[PDB]
């Protein structure tokens, strides 16, 4: 009911590359998504809420987008603290699942 | 096209002059529109579906007991304590048992004992809520004219297609205009609200087989209740009327589950309307509402277009509809271009004396391609029928006869129209819609009367509203002073016609 | 300042029951849903349920019926998470955040949710582990 | 666990089939029939009992329609 | 223009993207056609009070 696949399931690339993920949920979730990153070890980074919306602190490097099920997250330049497992995860109906993960890698 | 072979179709027209076409949109039949302009349409409304539904209280039709106790006491030192009775995911009850000599307790007479067991259970009935708001009609329409065999087929292509379109509506967007182009904009504006009578209903599913509940009825059965709750052992409520206690003739009380009532809740069902797909999608069927339909943009696209004189060849036998009228496919090569094609009817040519309704207007034809099959439909006076097609000689003419005479329309459509004022009662006003004086005059006076009539006539049964009916006919013709007597017979035959429902 | 602090890893009988603490500071304690997340070491994560530090109101997901249960302490401003009957998949690691509009008691989503829906105090995550 | 309420009570007078009307709109008269077939004596019980009440030859098979009607479905 | 109009003279305060101005109305008893933006890309709403 609240299926989320989030592709790819992992990436790598230089630095200053953009990168992109995409995740698109079986439901109707039309502005209930949010994105984080998480090194290992850590409490994951503010990257998005509402799946457009940066939070005061997030460098300008990433955005969010995608409107009706499926949704797309950008860094514009990837930098060296971006190695991390992106996480996207839905807010409504409440069984609350997130991605499995888009892993990165600095070449 | 769409909504022919589909009866309990309807045809409603509009005084020409602001388009005020507010249709009953049905979802269990079709209505077409005609106008002298602005090509004749249709409307069908295909499915209705719910986006958001809560998780109210459930229930549980399949238990099953264990580890049972029984907690014997004298007949004085209180009554039985039964430490397990401590927790409720045990049922339990109380019961004063007889005790005798040689059964311990010196005393004797009418002890107690607890007797009681664990109440796992099965086969919850998840009942959910619905609310008017993030519920979402879907009706598809069509246009006239083009699209040999219409027939929702491959509906697909047809609303990227012209002769065919396909509109969401939500009580958040009433307005939708169906845009065709070349065709007009179909301006539609509807109630989301007054359908279905929602926030009284809610959606059950049991055995994921799902239906709408009018909410009294699903608060009034008495099972155990997960009465609100979320994850965590289910405590359920109310907890007895599923078990059963018995003991012998004095003693050894045991208990019974009473096993499963899905069956039991089925034939408890009768009066609930069943209901699909679900996912986070809940899709039912029928349910009707009410649509301001403006034609304020429809072009006619090819009023200009030529009279191609290709002889014209009928294929299929043009059989008519229970509403008289009768669709014909006609083929034919020989010409090219987008063509306009005459159709008409007579009773005699040399005149071609054009007479008869006229359904499908301004027929188009697409293309060069050969013998393209030009669908559409024309309705005949009710005598014999000359259905004249191509031009002039190397036209091409048919008998019909109708066989349905003006007195029998008058009659289909007061029996049809009495049908609508049952089913939809109020809302069986405005279908032919123009805003008259008299026409908000019958809403109104169906309004009041009709509401008084539900809240004083709660939800009459077949059998009860039947006997009603019966003896306020046997009254209406006892008592004096017609005035009133006169209104038992008003009420009786209100009853009685209510009882001449769908059913049949 | 905004922050929440669990407490610290643990290791527990399979079949026992953890409970793991998470301290709030820097806001009223009454004002934030307590959502709980868990996170196998090389799984994602997935919400396991959520509190209201006021009235102790809860809820979760069918991942969990039965086991969990989340209670509320006003005065020094925590929530206490239980897992009852533990199981050779709850050796993870999970996460108490502060969330959103808690205005009564409940999730309460239909409304506007975000800055932070629940990221400002994720705190540092309890890492559990269920052997012997 | 009296599965009390026949929904149709509740009836939704819309156009679409509602859910078992089939057999529904026969099953109180074969209710009635049935039993007044495994309970026939019954017939004059009730006869002379409404034959005492109403007094009015018109009344009479009221009263009848009365205890035959109470008997089967609340018993 | 017809109804109870509660929240006279509704004011917005500054650029920024979507305040969320709150405010109310109240509907006659019957159907109802809340609209709110200007003309053509408004936004309209049904109501129908009830009461
Ligand atoms: C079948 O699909 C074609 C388009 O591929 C369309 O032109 C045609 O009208 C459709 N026929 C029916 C019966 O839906």
């Amino acid at each position: 009911d609240i299926q989320l696949t989030q592709s790819p399931s992992s990436l790598s690339a230089s630095v200053g590359d953009r990168v992109t993920f995409t995740c698109q949920a079986s439901q109707d979730i039309r502005k209930y998504l949010n994105w984080y990153q998480q090194k290992p070890g850590k409490a994951p980074k503010l990257l998005i809420y509402d799946a457009s919306n940066l939070k005061t602190g997030v460098p300008s490097r990433f955005s969010g987008s995608g409107s009706g099920t499926d949704f797309t997250f950008t860094i514009s330049s990837l930098q060296p603290e971006d190695v991390a497992t992106y996480y996207c995860q839905q807010f409504d109906d409440l069984p609350i699942t997130f991605g499995q993960g888009t892993r990165l890698q600095i070449k | 096209i769409r909504c022919i072979g589909v009866s309990n179709r309807d045809f409603v027209e509009g005084m020409s002059g602001g388009t005020w076409v507010d249709v009953v949109l049905e979802h269990g039949g079709c209505v077409t529109v005609m106008a002298q302009d602005k090509p004749t349409v249709d409307i069908e409304l295909v499915t209705t579906t719910v986006s958001n539904m809560a998780e109210v209280r459930s229930y549980c039709y399949e238990a099953s007991i264990s580890d049972m106790a029984s907690d014997s006491r004298c007949p004085t030192q209180g009554e039985a304590y039964l430490d397990k009775q401590s927790d409720t995911q045990y049922v339990c009850k109380r019961t004063l048992v007889d005790r005798g000599w040689g059964n311990g307790c010196g005393l004797f007479g009418k002890g107690s004992l607890v007797t009681c067991a664990k109440f796992a259970c099965s086969k919850k009935m998840t009942g959910k809520s619905i609310q008017p708001e993030n519920l979402e009609y879907r009706i598809m329409l069509s246009v006239h004219g083009s699209q040999h065999s219409g027939m929702i087929v491959n509906d697909t292509g047809h609303e990227t297609d012209e002769n065919r379109a396909k509109v969401e509506i939500t009580p958040n967007s009433p307005r939708a205009e169906a845009t065709l182009g070349g065709f007009g904009s179909l301006g539609l504006d509807c109630e989301p609200r007054t359908g279905l009578d929602f926030s009284d209903l809610y959606y059950l599913t049991m055995n994921n087989k799902h239906w709408l509940v009018h909410k009294e009825w699903f608060h009034d059965i008495p099972l155990p209740w997960h009465a609100g709750a979320d994850t965590g052992t289910p405590h359920w409520n109310n907890k007895e009327a599923l078990v059963e206690f018995k003991d012998a003739h004095a003693k050894r009380q045991t208990v019974v589950v009473l096993g499963s009532q899905e069956g039991a809740v089925h034939t408890a069902l009768a009066g609930a309307l069943e209901a699909e797909m679900d996912g986070a999608k809940g899709r039912l069927s029928s349910g009707h509402l009410k649509c301001r339909l403006k034609m304020d943009k429809l072009r006619l696209k090819g009023v200009s277009y030529s009279l191609c004189t290709a002889a014209f060849t009928f294929t299929k036998i043009p059989a008519e509809t229970l509403h008289g009228t009768v669709t014909v496919e006609v083929q034919y090569a020989g010409t090219d271009g987008p063509c306009k094609v005459p159709a008409q009817m007579a009773v005699d040519m040399q005149t071609l004396t054009p007479v008869g309704r006229l359904i499908t207007a301004n027929p188009v034809i697409t293309e060069s391609t050969e013998n393209s099959k030009m669908m559409l439909e024309l309705d005949p006076p009710f005598g014999d029928s000359y259905i004249v097609i191509g031009v002039g000689e190397k036209k091409i003419t048919h008998h019909w006869h109708r066989s349905g005479s003006t007195i029998g329309k008058a009659f289909e459509a007061t029996v049809r129209g009495a049908k609508r004022m049952a089913v939809l009662g109020d809302t069986a006003w405005d279908f032919g819609s123009v805003g008259g004086a008299l026409n908000s005059l019958g809403k109104g006076i169906h309004q009041i009367f009709g509401a008084a009539f539900k809240s004083l006539f709660g939800g009459m049964s077949w059998f009860s509203q039947i006997l009603i009916g019966t003896l306020l006919m046997w009254l209406g013709l006892n008592t004096k002073n017609g005035s009133i007597s006169l209104m038992c017979l008003a009420l009786g035959g209100v009853l009685i016609f209510l009882s001449t429902a769908v059913s049949a | 300042e905004v922050q929440l602090v669990q407490s610290g890893p643990d290791v527990e009988k399979p079949g026992a029951s953890v409970k793991v603490s998470c301290k709030a500071s820097g806001y009223t304690f009454t004002s934030n849903y307590i959502h709980w997340v868990r996170q196998a070491p090389g799984q994602g994560l997935e919400w396991m349920g959520v509190i209201n530090p006021r009235g102790g109101s809860t809820a979760s997901a069918q991942k969990f019926q039965g086991r969990i249960t989340m209670t509320r302490d006003t005065s020094t401003s925590t929530v206490y998470m239980e897992l009852s009957s533990l199981r050779s998949d709850d050796t993870a690691v999970y996460y108490c955040a502060r969330g959103g509009r808690a205005l009564f008691y409940d999730s309460y989503t239909t409304p506007r949710d975000g800055g932070s829906w629940w990221f400002d105090p994720w705190g540092q995550g309890s890492l559990v582990t269920v052997s012997s | 666990a009296v599965t009390l309420p026949s929904h149709s009570t509740r009836k939704l007078q819309t156009r679409s089939q509602t859910w078992l009307e089939s057999r529904e709109y026969t099953k109180h008269l074969i209710r009635v029939e049935n039993w007044i077939f495994r309970n026939p004596g019954f017939a004059l019980a009730a006869a002379a009992i409404a034959w005492l009440l109403g007094s009015s030859t018109s009344q009479k098979v009221i009263y009848l329609v009365m205890i035959l009607l109470i008997a089967p479905a609340y018993s």
